[PDB]
């Protein structure tokens, strides 16, 4: 649910009010924060597993 | 020599730049013209409806 | 390979297309993320290494 330095966290309002130029940079924000948050999970299992 | 006319009130560039165009080397090229009015000339952009 | 929002993924085509000013922010997109590509695998030998 958090925007992560974006404009919205929903994906298909990103493809409605820019423009075509800069929705590449806009979602592309989102997506590498979204995996640094899944690479901050498994980090925390891999010390659990130990 | 394209640099002749003071009013090119237009020629910022997406993918390159006018600085950069003299050491370029490109596979090949294609010039598409047509006379429009002068309020559609900020309608020609990736995306920019109008 | 992998591109993280640049244009390109070698770092002598970037400076070769367009300008300085502009380059200041599709390179530190490469540099951000060549930089956490190398934080992942280090930290995972701390966990080999344990």
């Amino acid at each position: 649910s958090s925007k992560f330095g974006a404009i919205s966290s929903v994906l298909n309002d990103i493809f409605s009010r820019l423009d075509p130029p800069e929705a590449e940079v806009q979602i592309d924000r989102l997506i590498t924060g979204r995996l640094q948050s899944l690479q901050t999970y498994v980090t925390q299992q891999l010390i659990r597993a130990a | 020599v394209l640099y002749n006319l003071a009013p090119f009130f237009t020629f910022k560039c997406y993918g390159v730049s006018p600085t950069k165009l003299n050491d370029l080397c490109f596979t090949n090229v294609y010039a598409d013209s047509f006379v429009i009015r002068g309020d559609e000339v900020r309608q020609i952009a990736p995306g920019q409806t109008g």
